[PDB]
């Protein structure tokens, strides 16, 4: 089928400016396209169908263009409520076979904010049920661009370690990343130094919390 | 005369281009080895000085292998009909100089259509005089083909001109086939294969039983005493072949042309490089009973029609509603008979945007949504896909995908009254623009600028409806058009229309084809009174094999009988050494149709009983066993197998 | 108002059969087509496949092909959506939409509905660990406090932090599998330093499908 298959996939742009995202295809869908868009925790929404013309309780600030093998979104200006992912889907007459594309999430432009690193070692109580996970906390910083790093005993480990990024928040537009190293309760006290390199573009050099057990 | 076609006569059935395959197809060629009457075209003159030469109406049966070895101008056309007598349409095909002109036309020309060379090497010059034809009707198909259909002439000491013409007689193109090749020799007789290639299909259809061939005449002078005895060496001589329904097994080369051809059939070797798939067969027995030939005719089609779809009530009915309350009928649980719309009238517009109207038939469709409606006489078309009219835009719309059909036609004698006319309407003021196969059956009163409209309508305010005025004295533009759109949903579902599965009329007493409710084979047709259940449909003998079949049409009972003549079988003892073959029907008496002597087993044609006794090479059966030996000039004989 | 209304939760095994409706309203129900969208977590929409109103006209997508019955009923006007032999790999939120044309065409998908979120794996009970702030790791003068809860397979879970008193500098990490089949997400809340043992800190945590509520001092 006809593999929808959007370029950039992440607009980091600034409200109040305009945005232009592609979908490109293969076979002609001049006039076969529709586009969409899915906040975080809702349903996605008709944003423009038929790929020329406007749909219904759209604001004027969308519109689309776009004919042949090249189509893309012409927003007006950003808002705090056009912040989402949006899609792509041509309607293919005969063999019904409705395909989408990946998504573009359209983030918010600030300044280069710092990675508050934090490490957190196991308390007993978890200790005592034979388990041991360090949470390393990275929290307030620019777009997630922040690989963790968990030395033991100045070895580096890895497969053993689990990362979970929130969404972008709407105070400050910053996100936040905690990293969870699941170790035994034996391989824990085997060792002594745990420490979690974070690596960061607002970093100037790598900064490295660890504790001794 | 007569003479002997080797390997000659085979050509591109389709125009699938093919590689590295050995492909059998069942078509209508010229067998191997057969018969061609030769007839030689020369000067004839008898004692007394009268001009004479040979030209019968030879029959055109199903197709012919027309060749000739005409030097320059001898052979430049052809004839055809099967009644010449203006009463169907005929075919001359003249092949004039450096053009063709292919007339059909009915007419009767003449009844010896002698035509001269006339070898004028002007460039503006007519050479086919009016003594050809003599008659003048209405044609129905001509042709320019700037392409001469004419090989080119070589002229050297022993290096000949050698062409070949194949036709047929089907009744959607005349498949005419050319192609050129040069002889290496001048005493040899031309033994080679050669394939044609289709030249052109003209799209005429007309019976034909019978042809003629156009020979020059070339008579201005006869130059007395060179020529007294009409002529001694030969100027050309045409062939005529006739093309038999045989399945020809094609091998194509690498490039995807042909290089030899099995017959398959009516030949021993042909037969068991046919069941064996094998150039260089082996020394076996190779059974291929119930398969040597068959060919009689064509009859496969799904019988047991049933209730025809509610297509009436649409097409013709009582009164039709407007735009404003459009009627909708679906179709479904059913099969679809797309003939008997035409019957009705004679229609406008039949436009169909997704599919062609002679392949409607041949598609399964998941439901049909019959819109009928009453329009005016100026807007048969603005109902289309993509099209911005008053009637097309505020009422039914098609949308950019409307893989239905338009299919209109004219009311004005059923919907016209001389009267004002109230019945329809068209609703011209609407507030949007209405979405494909919407539709809006309110009467809330328009509002365009800011004006209060609840209970009235003024100036500003109009309303949802206007009288569609269809006055009899009005021409067309303003008259009542019937349209009825057939919305062809296309989802992949248990679909019901899918076709008018129409079979033949139950064809019997003769060894055809077979295909009555899914069940497909071959064998002959033969009565039976055999009392079958009424819920039985298929029957199956104690061999598993098909020996009754129920009609589905009316009732009747059919009895099918393989003819499986006993075991066909035949052996080879391999093409390395010779090609010489022998059959063996196991099963016959020597009865049921060369060296013919009847075993154990079966009947061996084509092997002789030698009553000494050699090593068996090739095992017969019921001790019977054949060789190829160096008998005082080889072939294969039969003798009983030495146990010691 | 056109809202279509669909069922909530639905968990279920390894090769089996969930049955999700999507019942319609506001729309007479029998000129507008309806679809089947899967949206996955983390992924976009993924299959396609109508079911006609009318009739079972309907058409499966490429990738199940014979795996899914969208079945019709005029009754109540609700459709349904027979999903067999769910795998690890189907567990996500299928959608049901409208169409902006009528029965015989179809543009694009204009009213959706609220989403199902459909899992296959096996249930058990939550467990939740505090976790605690080092001495040497107040930076800047400021403190994080969390709690680590674990073993919870549904996401229901709203972690807050003294019946929900404390809503400033609460981060709510999403949830991530873990290899035992089980999410676990922890909560973390940045505070001063000079608040430490002065202010008493309890995240709660509440999982409604096992009717289990933790209140864990930090």
């Amino acid at each position: 089928e006809i593999v929808l298959t959007q370029s950039p996939a992440t607009l980091s742009l600034s409200p109040g400016e305009r945005a232009t995202l592609s979908c490109r295809a293969s076979q002609s869908v001049s006039s076969y396209l529709a586009w969409y868009q899915q906040k975080p925790g809702q349903a996605p929404r008709l944003l423009i169908y038929d790929a020329t013309n406007r749909a219904t309780g759209i604001p004027a600030r969308f519109s689309g263009s776009g004919s042949g093998t090249d189509f893309t979104l012409t927003i007006s200006s950003l808002e705090p409520e056009d912040f989402a992912v949006y899609y792509c889907q041509h309607r293919s007459n005969w063999p019904r076979m409705f395909t989408f594309g990946q998504g573009t999430k359209l983030e918010i432009k600030r300044t280069v904010a710092a990675p508050s690193v934090f490490i957190f070692p196991p308390s007993d109580e978890q200790l005592k049920s034979g388990t041991a996970s360090v949470v390393c906390l990275l929290n307030n910083f620019y777009p997630r661009e922040a690989k963790v790093q968990w030395k033991v005993d100045n070895a580096l480990q890895s497969g053993n370690s689990q990362e979970s990024v929130t969404e972008q928040d709407s105070k400050d537009s910053t996100y936040s990343l905690s990293s969870t190293l699941t170790l035994s309760k034996a391989d824990y006290e085997k060792h002594k130094v745990y420490a979690c390199e974070v690596t960061h573009q607002g970093l100037s050099s790598p900064v490295t919390k660890s504790f001794n057990r | 005369s007569y003479t002997n076609s080797f390997t000659r006569g085979v050509y591109y059935p389709d125009k699938v281009f093919r590689s590295s395959v050995l492909h059998s197809t069942q078509d209508l060629f010229l067998p191997f080895f057969s018969n061609v009457t030769w007839f030689h075209a020369i000067h004839v003159s008898g004692t007394n000085g009268t001009k004479r030469f040979d030209n019968p109406v030879l029959p055109f049966n199903d197709g012919v292998y027309f060749a000739s070895t005409e030097k320059s101008n001898i052979i430049r056309g052809w004839i055809f009909g099967t009644t010449l007598d203006s009463k169907t349409q005929s075919l001359l095909i003249v092949n004039n100089a450096t053009n063709v002109v292919i007339k059909v036309c009915e007419f009767q020309f003449c009844n010896d259509p002698f035509l001269d060379v006339y070898q004028k090497n002007n460039k503006s010059w007519m050479e086919s005089e009016f003594r050809v034809y003599s008659s003048a009707n209405n044609c129905t198909f001509e042709y320019v083909s700037q392409p001469f259909l004419m090989d080119l002439e070589g002229k050297e000491g022993n290096f000949k001109n050698l062409r070949e013409f194949v036709f047929k007689n089907i009744d959607g193109y005349f498949k005419i086939y050319s192609k050129h090749t040069p002889i290496n020799l001048e005493r040899d007789l031309p033994q080679g294969f050669s394939a044609l290639e289709p030249l052109v299909d003209l799209p005429i259809g007309i019976n034909i039983t019978r042809f003629q061939t156009l020979l020059a005449l070339h008579r201005s002078y006869l130059t007395p005493g060179d020529s007294s005895s009409g002529w001694t060496a030969g100027a050309a001589a045409y062939y005529v072949g006739y093309l038999q329904p045989r399945t020809f097994l094609l091998k194509y080369n690498e490039n995807g042309t042909i290089t030899d051809a099995v017959d398959c059939a009516l030949d021993p070797l042909s037969e068991t490089k046919c069941t064996l798939k094998s150039f260089t067969v082996e020394k076996g027995i190779y059974q291929t009973s119930n398969f040597r030939v068959q060919p009689t005719e064509s009859i496969v089609r799904f019988p047991n029609i049933t209730n025809l779809c509610p297509f009436h009530e649409v097409f013709n009915a009582t009164t039709f509603a407007s735009v404003y309350a459009w009627n909708r009928k679906r179709i479904s649980n059913c099969v679809a008979d797309y003939s008997v719309i035409y019957n009705f009238a004679p229609f406008f517009a039949f436009k169909c945007y997704g599919v062609s109207p002679t392949k409607l038939n041949d598609l399964c469709f998941t439901n049909v949504y019959a819109d009928s409606f009453v329009i005016r006489g100026n807007e048969v078309s603005q109902i289309a896909p993509g099209q911005t009219g008053n009637i097309a835009d505020y009422n039914y719309k098609l949308p950019d995908d409307f893989t239905g059909c338009v299919i209109a036609w004219n009311s004005n004698k059923l919907d016209s009254k001389p009267s004002g006319n109230y019945n329809y309407l068209y609703r011209l003021f609407r507030k949007s623009k209405l979405k494909p196969f919407e539709r809006d059956i309110s009467t809330e009163i328009y509002q365009a600028g800011n004006k209060p409209c609840n209970g009235v309508a003024g100036s500003n305010c109009y309303s949802p409806l206007q009288s569609y005025g269809f006055r009899p004295t009005y021409g067309v533009g303003h008259q009542p058009y019937r349209v009825v759109v057939l919305s062809f949903e296309l989802l992949h579902a248990p679909a019901t229309v899918c076709g008018p599965k129409k079979s033949t009329n139950l064809v019997k007493n003769k060894c055809v084809n077979f295909n009555f409710n899914g069940l497909t084979g071959t064998g002959v047709l033969t009565e039976s009174n055999k009392k079958f259940l009424p819920f039985q449909q298929f029957g199956r003998d104690i061999a598993d094999t098909t020996d009754a079949v129920r009609d589905p049409q009316t009732l009747e009972i059919l009895d099918i009988t393989p003819c499986s003549f006993g075991g066909v079988s035949v052996i080879t003892p391999g093409t390395n050494t010779s090609n010489q073959v022998a059959v063996l029907y196991q099963g016959v008496n020597c009865t049921e149709v060369s060296n013919v002597f009847q075993t154990r087993a079966g009947c061996l044609i084509g092997a002789e009983y030698v009553n000494n006794s050699y090593e068996c090479d090739i095992p017969i059966g019921a001790g019977i066993c054949a060789s190829y030996q160096t008998q005082t000039s080889q072939s294969i004989i039969a003798y009983t197998m030495s146990l010691g | 108002q056109v809202q279509l209304v669909q069922s909530g939760a639905e968990v279920k095994k390894p090769g089996a059969s969930v049955k999700v409706s999507c019942k319609t309203s506001g729309y007479t129900f029998t000129d507008h087509y309806m679809y089947w969208v899967r949206q996955a977590p983390g992924q976009g929409l993924e299959w396609m496949g109508v079911i006609n109103p009318d009739a079972g006209s309907v058409t499966y997508a490429q990738k199940f092909q014979g795996r899914v019955t969208m079945t019709s009923d005029t009754s109540t006007s609700t459709v349904y959506m027979e999903l067999s032999s769910l795998r690890s790999e189907d567990t996500a939120v299928y959608y049901c939409a409208r169409d902006l044309f009528f029965i015989p065409a179809a543009n694009s998908f204009d009213y959706w509905g609220q989403g199902t979120l459909v899992t296959v794996s096996s249930t058990k009970g939550p467990s939740v660990f505090p976790l605690a702030p080092s001495s040497k790791s107040t930076s800047g003068g400021t403190a994080a406090l969390g709690c680590l809860v674990k073993d919870y397979f549904p996401e229901p879970v709203t972690v807050s932090w003294n019946s929900g008193a404390l809503t400033s500098g609460v981060h709510t990490f999403p949830a991530v599998l873990q290899s035992s089949g089980l999410y676990s997400l922890s909560s973390v809340v940045t505070v001063p330093s000079s608040s430490l043992g002065t202010q008493t800190y309890i995240c709660n945590v509440n999982h409604k499908p096992s009717n289990t509520k933790v209140d864990k001092k930090v």
